[PDB]
RNA sequence: UCUUAAGGUAGCCAAAUGCCUCGUCAUCUAAUUAGUGACGCGCAUGAAUGAAUUAACGAGAUUCCCACUGUCCCUGUCUA
RNA sequence: GCUCUGAGGACUGACAGUCGACUCAGAACUGGUACGGACAAGGGGAAUCCGACUGUUUAAUUAAAACAAAGCAUUGCGAUGGUCCUCGCGGAUGCUGACGCAAU
RNA sequence: AGAAGUCCAUUGAACCUUAUCAUUUAGAGGAAGCAGAAGUCGUAACAAGGUUUCCGUAGGUGAACCUGCGGAAGGAUCAUUG
RNA sequence: UAGGAUAGGGGCCUACCAUGGUGGUGACGGGUGACGGAGAAUUAGGGUUCGAUUCCGGAGAGGGAGCCUGAGAAACGGCUACCACAUCCAAGGAAGGCAGCAGGCGCGCAAAUUACCCAAUCCUGACACGGGGAGGUAGUGACAAUAAAUAACAAUACCGGGCGCAUUAGUGUCUGGUAAUUGGAAUGAGUACAAUCUAAAUCCCUUAACGAGGAUCCAUUGGAGGGCAAGUCUGGUGCCAGCAGCCGCGGUAAUUCCAGCUCCAAUAGCGUAUAUUUAAGUUGUUGCAGUUAAAAAGCUCGUAGUUGGACCUUGGGCCGGCCGGCAUCGCGCUCCUAGCCCGGCAUCGUUACUUUGAAGAAAUUAGAGUGCUCAAAGCAAGCCAUCGCUCUGGAUACAUUAGCAUGGGAUAACAUCAUAGGAUUCCGGUCCUAUUGUGUUGGCCUUCGGGAUCGGAGUAAUGAUUAAUAGGGACAGUCGGGGGCAUUCGUAUUUCAUAGUCAGAGGUGAAAUUCUUGGAUUUAUGAAAGACGAACAACUGCGAAAGCAUUUGCCAAGGAUGUUUUCAUUAAUCAAGAACGAAAGUUGGGGGCUCGAAGACGAUCAGAUACCGUCCUAGUCUCAACCAUAAACGAUGCCGACCAGGGAUCGGCGGAUGUUGCUUAUAGGACUCCGCCGGCACCUUAUGAGAAAUCAAAGUCUUUGGGUUCCGGGGGGAGUAUGGUCGCAAGGCUGAAACUUAAAGGAAUUGA
């Protein structure tokens, strides 16, 4: 069982110590690699368009997840990146600024979507939900 | 339960309540100090003597008739054994074993008793160098060992 | 591999959940009377019976089946009388019965008369 | 499916073994029919006809690099 | 180069005396930066092929990648035998005998 | 008094060669895992899954696998005085 | 050790000398998107995470370095040099340092004005006066935080529940509301005099005249299948477009998309992303798990670590209202506190633990007082005749550890009475230091004051807990398929030899390969070889496990039982380290019956590299050395206690008469009954536990604490890559990550 006696806490404290590395949660944020992640710890990142792709969804649904494929300006990085409404695509061209944002699950696919975590906030400077209400005009 | 075995059993011994001697025990204690005495200087270990007591003299306890301990008893008189009894003892069947060996080498169920007897040999001189009934110095020695004993 | 005074306790609990009469504890200490000296002023056992053979030597109690637990606290922590109030809602039933034993240099006392004394101590266990 | 006594196994390769052949890909170069690493429908590799490796060693064959230099640009001069 | 400093010994009656051939460390000074001053005396590295290595070889065109080798394996033979020599007589292995001899 | 200069020491930036370390990054070719798809070959497992399954080791074969040796029941037997 | 240097200690540096210093209690080295603290977020408690930033300490001024002046600097809004970057040049030269305030570029998801002033707080100088991009004031500012509008009241109402008649009625009560219905009242958002404000301005707070019909002075952001509060509405679409954190929605009647309507939640705010906290008892000290869900190391030894039986009066009480102060059979006091012969004395073992205090920066936390109009705040203010002043406040607490001081002395550590070198009231000698008699200065000494040694008489109750249902060791008679060495045997099988007889035999679901008148198979006698050890043989034994069954002898070892023997805590468990470890496999020899991976054939089959059949290589067996793994399993670590009933059984011992193919007689041996101890198990049952299957140990668990070791944290990737290390090799040990995925899994139920 437990060691217990009055002077175990050097056994004890190194026992934790060892033992939190089995814990995902914990080594996901003490391994380092979270800044090898293409955002490096950010919480929105600029982008350029490459091109407009559109990626099938997984089994069970059927339709055209439209998608876009950006590349990161701090570092060169290129994601896949979510186009999140309807005809939203359409607003996003090739060669334009983007602003990306996590898509939620902080880093893992979601959805019916195989492999996008990312998705499209801003285009041009003008928010994306702005145009797809009509607010603001790019 | 046992120290080097898996047994559990609890045979032993089972002195009285009364300290004092049985009415019977018509000795005197200077008189058994003699006899304590003759059986050393015959060579005899103490536990050997206390079961000769016993069987002949007819001596139940000698820390009742004499209110002293054999080992205390010799001591006094300068014929304490000089590697106790019980490390002698063992450091007696460690030689035994090393010997049978010497002519068996694929015994390798011998060879197993033989590291049991002395981790107890050493854990014993341990304790017997902490209280100073062994010379600082004393080390149990693998090969000068047969001359030490029998 | 001895540790007594919860070989002790335990024998009483677990002769108290059956419902026999008396227990028998064959390693006693004067630890262990000191306890039970508490637990019977408190009124949770009835007297006590001490045998001398020689020995460690071993004591009978006389149970009147209103003990409903008693406990050592192995790994005794130092306590002053200033966290009594945490120990005491962790480990009793509730803030109106139920005893904590500290030994303390006053004596082996319950954790009442540790406040009153102003004394702390180190814990030995519980009884409600 | 025809056939054989058996149909070349593990391995190895344009190898001191490959005609085609200056094979194809990569590397070394300013430029490489040379070299090394890969590829393998192997004219015509292959298991004591020993197969594949291999530290140390070699007046053994080959490629490159640093240093060195009348080998050379380009000859001149001195001694016997 | 020069001028020094320290260490490492022997014998004789923790000392005193005398003697002592040799090595190694260290410093200052000094020069037209010379100093293993002539002599003597490895160029080095990254790789491929062959042969493991040492050894040997075509005297007088070939020194090797050829031969040998340790290691591995096969074969014959128990003596009235195997392998071999001899015109014959007879002989070698054999002053031997399977951990041996003989043939690859 | 005393400058420029100069001499020897000391601190010492800085530059260069070799080495070493660590972090990135290219690569013919080789080879893993994942996922997708309306594909090809079989039928290994789950029933005694049609040869009971499985573990270690070893060898062999298009593939799942097969076979030897020892082991396990998580077996298809809690059972022979019948 | 001696120097030198410094303001000064010091290997700080120098010369000579010695060989030390640190390390599993983690040295050294690496990472840090690392300045430290005061603190911050979250908080049932215990915690987890953050801390660049306004206070304190440190460090730096593009990177290094060296300096001058000065009390103070290795200063950069000082210098000198170099490295990098760059400005001007009349081309010879010259001048540099915004991590100060503002501002620009760049970089990024990511942040304000090139404003006014020394009025407040303070600082500075020769100074009452100068200066201060300290600091303050204003513009930008939905970072956070506070208070708080967007209507209130009335009657009409087609109406709607009760309540007055309750019948039959009807309306009328709180107005609940469509109501651009109607009626005047209230008011600030706004705007504007003035005054105030202020260093001067502006804003606030006061406040002349304007400032409301609901279309306006109009509130938004997310949702409406479930989780989760709120549609079985209507049009479009048709596995498209889309939504969806998750489960899911969409294939022509969509509660989920796109829309209108209505509703729901919060509300001047709300959504999204990312890190972190909670939830999470999914990191478990409090407080998790390890039979089958993830997880007991194959097994034993062992150092460190962790843990460790009992026992030594404060026991029996006088005393005054929890406690002093005390007598019992309370080791001293000269020296300080020292009562009217007297309490309450200091050194001749150390600590943890607790008690109380000190001294602890403030700000922040908690917390008292105080009506800033409330609140977040602040540290003020309140009464007087809210009149020449009165009364003031500006509390207090927590502060883990380490250090200092005080009492306690239960618990728990380390050390230590048995060579008595122990205590002890006195006795002179080995000997030195000299004080009141040296009114002065001293300086050897007679009784005399202490070292310190020391020989002897002295006194005393003269000084060693017990023997753990802890452990070791001894001894006695046993027990066992425990081990090693040598050895006796048994049939069977294969081969051989001898003899007999003559057509088949072998194998199979059925056959075929194969053997056979050179006589196969079968029968019989003998021989050789090598393996194997039937039956007896079990819900039996021994062993740490692996494992261990023919006989006999030899060698050493072991458990249990028995014991009024002996030691006396010597122990439990264990990183590092060590012994053994089935089968297979490896290197050499030996042997090579049987079986038999590989291979080769005959069948079967769609095929058959398989099952079936035939032949056979390594192997099977042994000696030497390797290897170190198994479903190495009881899928259950070891030590200890408690807990329920029973009959078997194995080993020992104890107790009973009665019986033998025994035994010179009993006694013992075989058998029957009873008891104890120790083993391998089994059965029946909960009052127990568990998800259950099950379990008398998987029990004595939210009423959670006996000790200790190993180990798990959704499923995969993967026991993979890489580095290390061990091995001849095969491989063993250690052992990730990228990425992927909503389940995988366990027990039990009904069906098929
Ligand atoms: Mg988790
Ligand atoms: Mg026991
Ligand atoms: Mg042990
Ligand atoms: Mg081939
Ligand atoms: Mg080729
Ligand atoms: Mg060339
Ligand atoms: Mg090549
Ligand atoms: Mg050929
Ligand atoms: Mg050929
Ligand atoms: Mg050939
Ligand atoms: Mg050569
Ligand atoms: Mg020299
Ligand atoms: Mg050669
Ligand atoms: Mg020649
Ligand atoms: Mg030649
Ligand atoms: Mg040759
Ligand atoms: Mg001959
Ligand atoms: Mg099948
Ligand atoms: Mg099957
Ligand atoms: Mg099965
Ligand atoms: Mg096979
Ligand atoms: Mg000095
Ligand atoms: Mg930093
Ligand atoms: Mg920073
Ligand atoms: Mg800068
Ligand atoms: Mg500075
Ligand atoms: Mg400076
Ligand atoms: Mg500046
Ligand atoms: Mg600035
Ligand atoms: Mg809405
Ligand atoms: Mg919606
Ligand atoms: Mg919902
Ligand atoms: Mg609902
Ligand atoms: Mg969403
Ligand atoms: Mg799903
Ligand atoms: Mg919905
Ligand atoms: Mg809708
Ligand atoms: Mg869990
Ligand atoms: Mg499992
Ligand atoms: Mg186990
Ligand atoms: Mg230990
Ligand atoms: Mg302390
Ligand atoms: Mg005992
Ligand atoms: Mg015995
Ligand atoms: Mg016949
Ligand atoms: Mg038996
Ligand atoms: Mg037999
Ligand atoms: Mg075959
Ligand atoms: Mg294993
Ligand atoms: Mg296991
Ligand atoms: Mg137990
Ligand atoms: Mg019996
Ligand atoms: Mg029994
Ligand atoms: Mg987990
Ligand atoms: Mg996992
Ligand atoms: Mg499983
Ligand atoms: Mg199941």
């Amino acid at each position: 069982g437990k060691t217990r006696g009055m002077g175990a806490g050097r056994k004890l404290k190194t026992h934790r110590r060892n033992q939190r590395w089995a814990d995902k949660a914990y080594k996901k944020s003490h391994l380092g690699n979270e800044w090898k992640k293409p955002f490096a710890g950010s919480s929105h990142a600029k982008g350029i368009v490459l091109e407009k792709i559109g990626i099938e969804a997984k089994q069970p649904n059927s339709a055209i997840r439209k998608c876009a494929r950006v590349q990161l300006v701090k570092n060169g990085k290129k994601i896949a990146a979510f186009v999140p409404n309807d005809g939203c695509l359409n607003f996003i061209e090739e060669n334009d600024e983007v602003l990306i944002a996590g898509f939620g699950r902080k880093g893992h696919a979601v959805g019916d979507i195989p492999g996008v975590r990312f998705k499209v906030v801003k285009v041009s400077g003008v928010s994306l939900l702005a145009l797809f209400k009509e607010k603001k005009e790019k | 339960g046992r120290m080097h075995s898996r047994g559990k059993g609890i045979s032993s011994s089972a002195l009285p309540y009364k300290r004092t001697p049985p009415s019977w025990v018509k000795t005197a204690v200077a008189d058994v100090d003699e006899l304590i005495t003759k059986a050393a200087k015959k060579g005899q270990m103490p536990s050997q003597i206390g079961v000769l007591l016993r069987d002949q003299h007819g001596i139940p306890l000698v820390k009742s008739v004499t209110g002293s301990k054999i080992l205390r008893i010799l001591k006094a008189h300068g014929l304490a054994p000089e590697i106790p009894e019980d490390l002698y003892f063992l450091i007696k069947k460690a030689v035994a074993i090393r010997k049978h060996l010497e002519r068996n080498r694929k015994d390798k169920d011998s060879k197993f008793r033989l590291i049991l007897v002395e981790s107890r040999i050493h854990r014993l001189a341990r304790y017997y160098k902490r209280t100073k009934k062994l010379p600082p110095t004393w080390k149990y020695e693998s090969a000068t060992a047969s001359t030490l004993v029998a | 591999g001895r540790r007594i005074l919860n070989d002790a306790l335990r024998t009483m609990v677990n002769a108290e959940r059956r419902g026999k009469a008396t227990a028998q504890l064959q390693p006693i200490s004067g630890v262990m009377i000191s306890f039970l000296n508490i637990m019977k002023h408190r009124g949770y056992i009835k007297n006590f019976e001490v045998f001398d053979p020689h020995r460690v030597g071993k004591i009978t109690v006389e149970l009147q089946g209103r003990i409903k637990d008693c406990k050592a606290l192995t790994y005794r922590q130092d306590l002053r009388a200033t966290e009594i109030e945490k120990y005491r809602t962790r480990m009793l039933p509730t803030r109106q019965w139920g005893y904590v034993v500290v030994t303390t240099p006053n004596g082996v006392l319950d954790h009442e008369e540790a406040i009153r004394q102003n004394v702390g101590g180190q814990v030995l266990g519980y009884f409600h």
